[PDB]
């Protein structure tokens, strides 16, 4: 009874009822019919999507940054290393790409009909093994333990997007800031040349392509000083990935601190 | 404190008091001891307060507060996160920054709001003499005012001001000028033989401050400095207790309503964040937005800014005022205790009724003569202007030719004064008129004569005739006279003509006039030839058996607009007292002419002497109306004193004191009452001080009732209290319309944050882009929403009860929050969604998604598409969200102040366009919208997007919804007055 009498409290309650009953009936029908516009393969906009970001394995963060340091005389020091580059080429097994068929065209693989199973289309083979050295067999450390470590450079994936076809679009790792008496830093990529091959752009989404799998780059590192903290920034030479984005530091481009110890 | 009751004693005990002597006075040492013991004869001001510490309570507040704390938070919450290395969130110290500066300048606001640079004590030094002269050891020699101690025997000449409360002496045709005590100018008489109990109406006691116009009397010194009556007076007016003004307390009430609102909804989700898993810093953080979303950052700013437009248009009308506070005072008022001399009339005796061919004729009396004139068409007329051109001495100050005829100066006495004004306006030129019927003998006002007399010889040379003018007592002619000028003739006089003239005379006199009989007599040439010198002291002149022309009478007259301006104000539903020291028969006279008094009410006495019953008998109920003089009041009892109140709705006081003044404005305050007195002299002063809005008058205003006044009426125009009154009410209802449309968008800032603390999905709306909303497209569009137009008959309404009626009520405050602001919370919402889904994250997906979104490790995020983000595109998305919301609430208050115009009546009834600030701040509002969104650098400087256009258009429905839903309540409320829908839905 608390301002008004209780059957007025019923009243006002119930038409605060009715009229928030009324709204979220017409923001409901607002989404469905927004729904119903959306259409289910393609965005609409890629508006902050106009240059791929880039990740690497394995993906140790520190000071917000990817911080990777390990001693090389100390297994339990890259075990987990080792495990989580495991965990993520079992993905990549030849066992999970069943779904995705072979493919040689080595040039853009557009596709404009749906003659996979159920309405879908074609996504092309990679496995564990194209990775050959880096690809964890026959060495379990993946170079770790000697020292020569061996890192997986992916390239997010976007809807629809091209990343030039003059060439294959490559990877080139190096030394940030190059020491005066230290030598440019050599890697061995896996594929030659690091070079993500043609046929697997472009992207068709989730929906059309639900089998897809990013093909990787791996970088083996093998002039990487002991006991010295080093930066290594790798870079993604393709014509439509641009790597000049200061607010985005992983915009066709990553960078990670590296420091093996002896 | 002692109160004077030295009048009474007798010259020995005077001198056993105060050890002082009747003719030589005071020792010098006795002198000096008395000086150090009891300070100067100065009045003390009081130091008062600081103008650094009235800023510094500015500085606090229910919003003040609040933010304080939210900036508290973010200060916290920067300093830990910083400790730790983290540096991102560099915002979190831009919000302090930004939210201490809207302290400030809130605070800068609020100072200016009641800021008043009037000294205000400063006033009375000028009504202190500097200079006293005082016979010590029998000596008289000049001091300084301030030196006179209590017991010195001071001697005072005209035209001097009276440097203290004295015991007078010895008196030689003094008179003085009581007016900073009583209102008025009419000269007093001082004489030592005592003439009343109260020490106030004596003959044998002058006043400090007050002007000695002619003679010289002597006196002893019994009060010095604060003890004197005027320094009652000060003390009372510059030190009284501060009062809130209502619009003060009605902001602080709505302040109270939003502090509950924020502190309610902050606690509330905090325990949530506690129990659903966040850490303590966190949910700190998520307090902080709630407070900033709850509060209004730019309200109080907005107030200030519309009272300043309303006291511009005020001032426009000669209307200014000292605080902004005082702006709407008026409104509120429901009673106005109201001095009389000054105030309700032009402090100028003028003719008033003249009588002759046995009819009462009125004279026109207003300052401009834009009134009715009398006939003046008639030979006995003509025979009487001339007499009382003739039988005056005053004249004009020369080169006054171009200064109006009332406004013109003039020396003389009162009644002098009067009849030279009227006769100037009568003729052509009395001056001109006097000076060609040459005067030979002169006989001016004496106590043994009794009258004045004067010989002229006529202006035709033809006639050598010299014509006896009189001019006098009606009473103390009728016995020196034989005819009367009746009809244009000669006519002896008899018993009809006496009671006829005694009739007169009663009928004038009860009309607290002062009554002047005129009366000629023509000389023939045959005794008195043209060189017949017409000595004053051998009286060869008969001196009697005359023939009297016309009785006159005199009346201070009320100004022009007053009648109306009284009579508008009680049909706004305001009573109205009059309030004066002044004598009851004129204050009651004055009542009646100006409308206090209704035509037809009547007094208990008025009563009684129609029914020929006594007093006592007479039931008080019938009385309407009531006149209660100082003494009757001075032993009245509180209850009685509201009994009365109760009992006669038109209230006059008469007679009464300065304090007498203020119990009763404190009277009608304690009955919940919000009074305004309207005083232009010293005595009103603390009246002034003590009313809710005290209004001075300009030109007749003393500085006293000036300093303490909240408003001044520059031109004098009594009418300019409609006005505000008028301009009182439009403001508050203008208000609250602003206020409505300012507290509406609170809860679309406030839900999205809601809603991601509750749901998880990315951050709608930031902090930075509230504080936009606020401070920079809500502040031109409500501030706009000030020149609305009134709906109704403000003007036919009556006050608003201060209990009940408030700014902003549960009704408004639910409307603006859980119905408007519930939809403008929904449209926002759907922008979002849209603009999330067009750009691959679908509504489905963005549940629950916030922490792996706001994760600066996970740099591969699928989207509903399987495209991967990283975290600064997922940023920038979440900027877009920012500027969708954004221009969302934009819209909606577009809509909304649209609908906010009316509260009663429809906007295609009254019109979009009538208002054209409301149309230039709904342009103002878009056009920074766009340069916010689309200007180069915004979605690194305050993260604004450019979103697409689709995204603007999206939240139009719901502004539509808005004005329809709106319009069709409004339609409602005004079809079924009756009705559940009006109760409960009228805000
Ligand atoms: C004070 C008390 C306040 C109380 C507020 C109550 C608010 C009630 C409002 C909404 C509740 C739920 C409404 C959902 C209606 C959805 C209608 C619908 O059936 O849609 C279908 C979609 C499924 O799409 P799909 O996967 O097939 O599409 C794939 C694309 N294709 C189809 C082409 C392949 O289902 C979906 O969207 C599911 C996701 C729906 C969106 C989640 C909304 C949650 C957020 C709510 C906040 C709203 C504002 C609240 C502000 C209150 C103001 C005071
Ligand atoms: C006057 C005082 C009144 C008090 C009344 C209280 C009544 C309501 C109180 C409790 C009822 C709800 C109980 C909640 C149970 C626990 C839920 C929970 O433990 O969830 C866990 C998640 C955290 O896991 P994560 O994945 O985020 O961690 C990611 C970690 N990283 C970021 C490092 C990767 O919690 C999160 O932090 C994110 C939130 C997700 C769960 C939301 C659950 C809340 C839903 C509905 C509550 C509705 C209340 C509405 C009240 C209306 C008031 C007007
Ligand atoms: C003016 C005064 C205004 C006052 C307004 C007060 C507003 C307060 C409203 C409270 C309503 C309570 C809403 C409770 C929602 C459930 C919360 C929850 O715990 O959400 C469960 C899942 C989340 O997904 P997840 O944890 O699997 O993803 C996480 C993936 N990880 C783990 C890797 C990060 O959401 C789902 O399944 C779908 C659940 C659909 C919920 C729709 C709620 C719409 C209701 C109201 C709007
Ligand atoms: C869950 C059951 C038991 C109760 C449901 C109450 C719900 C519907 C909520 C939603 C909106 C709320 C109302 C919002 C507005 C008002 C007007 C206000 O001046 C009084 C409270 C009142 C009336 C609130 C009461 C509680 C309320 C009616
Ligand atoms: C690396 O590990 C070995 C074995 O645990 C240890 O001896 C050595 O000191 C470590 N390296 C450094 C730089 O400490
Ligand atoms: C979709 O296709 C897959 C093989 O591509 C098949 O195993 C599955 O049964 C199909 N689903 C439907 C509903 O046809
Ligand atoms: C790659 O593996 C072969 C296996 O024989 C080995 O000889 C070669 O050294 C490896 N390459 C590098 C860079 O270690
Ligand atoms: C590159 O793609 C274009 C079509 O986009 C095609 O015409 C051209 O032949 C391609 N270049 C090569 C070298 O295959
Ligand atoms: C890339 O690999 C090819 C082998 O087909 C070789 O000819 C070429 O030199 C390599 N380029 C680089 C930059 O390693
Ligand atoms: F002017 Al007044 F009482 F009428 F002081
Ligand atoms: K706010
Ligand atoms: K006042
Ligand atoms: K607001
Ligand atoms: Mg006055």
């Amino acid at each position: 009874m608390l301002g008004r009498t209780l059957s007025r409290w019923v009243w006002i309650s119930l038409y605060y009822v009715a009229f928030y009953v009324v709204m979220s009936g017409i923001f409901a029908l607002c989404i469905y019919v927004l729904m119903r516009t959306i259409d289910p393969y393609t965005p609409d906009y890629q508006d902050q999507l106009k240059s791929p970001g880039v990740t690497l394995r394995p993906d140790v963060y520190g000071e917000k940054g990817l911080d990777i340091s390990y001693n090389v005389s100390d297994s339990t020091t890259w075990a987990g290393l080792a495990h989580t580059l495991h965990r993520f080429l079992a993905g990549y097994s030849p066992a999970a790409q069943e779904g995705s068929i072979n493919c040689t065209s080595e040039k853009y693989f557009f596709q404009e009909s749906f003659l996979a199973p159920n309405h879908t289309k074609f996504s092309c083979k990679f496995t564990a093994d194209m990775l050959q050295n880096c690809s964890g067999r026959p060495d379990p450390t993946f170079g770790f333990a000697e020292g020569k470590p061996c890192f997986i450079i992916k390239m997010n994936r976007i809807v629809k997007f091209l990343p030039g076809n003059s060439t294959a679009p490559r990877v080139d790792c190096a030394f940030l800031d190059q020491p005066r008496d230290g030598p440019p830093l050599q890697v061995e990529y896996f594929p030659a040349n690091g070079t993500y091959s043609l046929h697997y752009f472009p992207y068709y989404g989730k929906k059309a392509q639900p089998h897809y799998s990013n093909p990787l780059v791996a970088a083996k590192l093998l002039n990487v000083p002991r006991n010295r903290d080093v930066v290594i920034v790798c870079k993604i030479l393709a014509e439509h990935v641009s790597f000049d984005n200061p607010h985005d530091p992983y915009e066709g481009k990553v960078e990670f601190k590296l420091k093996i110890q002896k | 404190a002692m109160e004077i009751n030295d009048h009474q004693l007798s010259v020995a005990e005077l001198e056993q008091k105060y050890q002082t002597s009747a003719t030589k006075g005071l020792s010098a040492s006795l002198a000096a001891e008395l000086l150090l013991r009891d300070g100067p004869n100065a009045l003390r001001p009081p130091r008062g307060t600081p103008e650094y510490v009235k800023f510094a309570r500015q500085l606090a507040g229910g919003l003040q507060c609040l933010m304080w704390v939210a900036a508290a938070i973010c200060l916290i919450a920067f300093a830990i996160q910083a400790s730790e290395g983290d540096l991102t969130t560099d915002d979190n110290l831009y919000l302090a920054l930004a939210l201490i500066a809207v302290v400030v300048v809130t605070g800068c606001f609020g100072y200016y709001q009641e800021f008043k640079s009037t000294n205000i004590i400063a006033s009375f030094k000028n009504l202190v003499p500097q200079q006293a002269t005082v016979i010590r050891d029998g000596d008289k020699f000049q001091i300084n005012a301030d030196q006179l101690v209590v017991g010195d025997l001071v001697e005072m000449k005209g035209g001097d001001r009276v440097p203290a409360d004295i015991r007078i002496l010895q008196a030689q045709g003094c008179k003085v000028d009581n007016s900073s005590l009583t209102g008025e100018s009419e000269p007093q008489t001082r004489s030592p033989e005592c003439t009343h109990e109260s020490p106030l109406e004596t003959r044998n006691i002058a006043f400090f401050s007050t002007m000695c116009l002619e003679g010289t009397a002597q006196g002893l010194v019994v009060n010095t400095g604060d003890r004197t009556i005027i320094g009652r007076i000060a003390s009372l007016a510059s030190g009284v207790e501060n009062e809130k003004t209502p619009i003060a307390i009605e902001i602080e009430h709505f302040v109270d309503i939003i502090a509950g609102l924020a502190i309610l909804f902050g606690a509330t989700f905090f325990i949530v964040a506690m129990c659903i898993g966040y850490t303590f810093l966190r949910a700190m953080v998520f307090f902080m937005a709630i407070v900033v979303a709850n509060v209004p950052e730019g309200l109080l700013a907005t107030v200030t800014v519309c009272l300043s437009l309303t006291a511009k248009r005020l001032a426009s009308k000669n209307c200014v005022v000292k605080n902004l506070e005082a702006v709407e005072t008026l409104g509120s008022t429901s009673v106005i205790c109201s001095d009389k001399t000054g105030t309700l009339t032009q402090n100028r005796m003028t003719v008033s009724h003249l009588w002759f061919d046995n009819h009462i004729h009125s004279a026109d009396t207003t300052e401009d003569q834009s009134g009715q004139t009398f006939d003046q068409s008639s030979e006995t007329w003509r025979a009487l202007c001339r007499v009382l051109t003739l039988c005056n001495r005053a004249a004009f100050k020369s080169g006054q030719d171009a200064v109006p005829v009332p406004k013109r100066i003039v020396i003389g006495d009162a009644s002098e004064t009067a009849l030279l004004k009227f006769s100037e306006l009568t003729l052509g030129n009395a001056m001109g008129y006097r000076e060609r019927f040459p005067k030979v003998c002169e006989i001016p006002f004496n106590s043994t004569n009794k009258f004045q007399l004067s010989i002229h010889t006529l202006e035709d040379p033809r006639d050598p005739r010299h014509v006896l003018v009189m001019k006098g007592a009606p009473e103390r002619v009728l016995e020196r006279c034989s005819s009367i000028l009746i009809k244009g003739q000669e006519l002896p006089l008899d018993e009809q003509w006496r009671e006829a003239f005694q009739t007169a005379y009663l009928s004038l006199g009860g009309l607290g006039e002062r009554v002047l009989g005129f009366c000629q007599l023509y000389l023939s040439e045959k005794d008195y030839p043209p060189g017949y010198a017409f000595d004053v002291e051998a009286m060869n002149f008969p001196t009697s058996g005359l023939c009297f022309a016309g009785l006159v009478s005199m009346i201070d007259p009320p100004r022009a607009t007053v009648p109306d301006a009284v009579l508008k104000c009680r049909t706004a539903g305001i009573r109205v007292i009059m309030v004066t020291g002044d004598h009851p028969i004129t204050a009651k006279a004055i009542a009646a002419s100006v409308g206090i008094i209704s035509e037809g009410s009547e007094t208990v006495e008025d009563i009684a002497a129609r029914l020929r019953v006594p007093v006592d008998q007479v039931n008080r109920k019938d009385a309407r109306a009531c006149v209660i003089n100082g003494m009757q009041l001075k032993d009245m009892d509180p209850s009685e004193l509201v009994e009365a109140l109760r009992t006669h709705p038109e209230m006059v006081f008469a007679r009464t004191s300065p304090q007498q003044k203020l119990v009763i404005v404190e009277s009608c305050q304690r009955l919940g009452a919000i009074v305004a007195v309207t005083g232009d002299g010293v005595n009103d002063s603390p009246a002034l001080k003590k009313a809710d809005i005290g209004v001075a008058m300009g030109i007749a205003g003393s500085d006293a009732a000036k300093n303490a006044a909240d408003m001044i009426l520059l031109d004098d125009n009594f009418a300019s209290i409609v006005t505000g009154v008028e301009q009182g009410r439009l403001i508050f209802d203008n208000l609250k319309k602003s206020i409505a449309y300012t507290l509406t968008s609170n809860i679309p800032e406030l839900t999205p944050w809601l809603i991601y603390i509750t749901v998880s999905v990315p951050l709608p709306l930031g902090c930075i882009t509230i504080l936009f909303i606020d401070l920079c497209t809500d502040i031109f569009p409500s501030v706009s929403l000030a020149y609305e137009k009134a709906e109704s008959d403000i003007m036919h309404l009556r006050p608003r009860n201060p209990k009940r009626d408030r700014l902003v009520n549960e009704p408004l405050a639910a409307y603006s929050y859980f119905q408007i602001g519930a939809i403008q919370s929904f449209a926002g919402f759907t922008d979002y969604f849209t603009a999330m889904a067009q750009e691959g994250w679908f509504p489905l997906l963005c549940v629950g998604l916030r922490p792996q979104w706001e994760n600066h490790h996970l740099q591969d995020l699928q989207d509903s598409y399987g495209q991967e983000w990283t975290f600064g595109q997922r940023l920038y998305q979440q900027y877009t969200c920012y500027t969708v919301f954004f221009i969302s609430i934009v819209m909606c208050q577009i809509a909304d102040v649209l609908i906010r115009k009316t509260r009663r009546l429809s906007a295609f009834q009254q019109g979009f366009f009538r208002n054209r600030i409301l149309v230039i701040a709904i342009v103002f509002q878009v056009c920074i919208g766009c340069f916010l969104c689309y200007c180069p650098g915004m979605p690194n400087i305050f993260n604004f997007m450019p979103i697409r256009f689709q995204w603007w258009l999206v939240p139009m429905p719901f502004s539509l919804l808005i004005f329809v839903y709106d319009e069709i309540r409004k339609l409602g409320v005004r079809c079924c007055p009756g009705s559940w829908w009006d109760q409960e839905l009228y805000y």
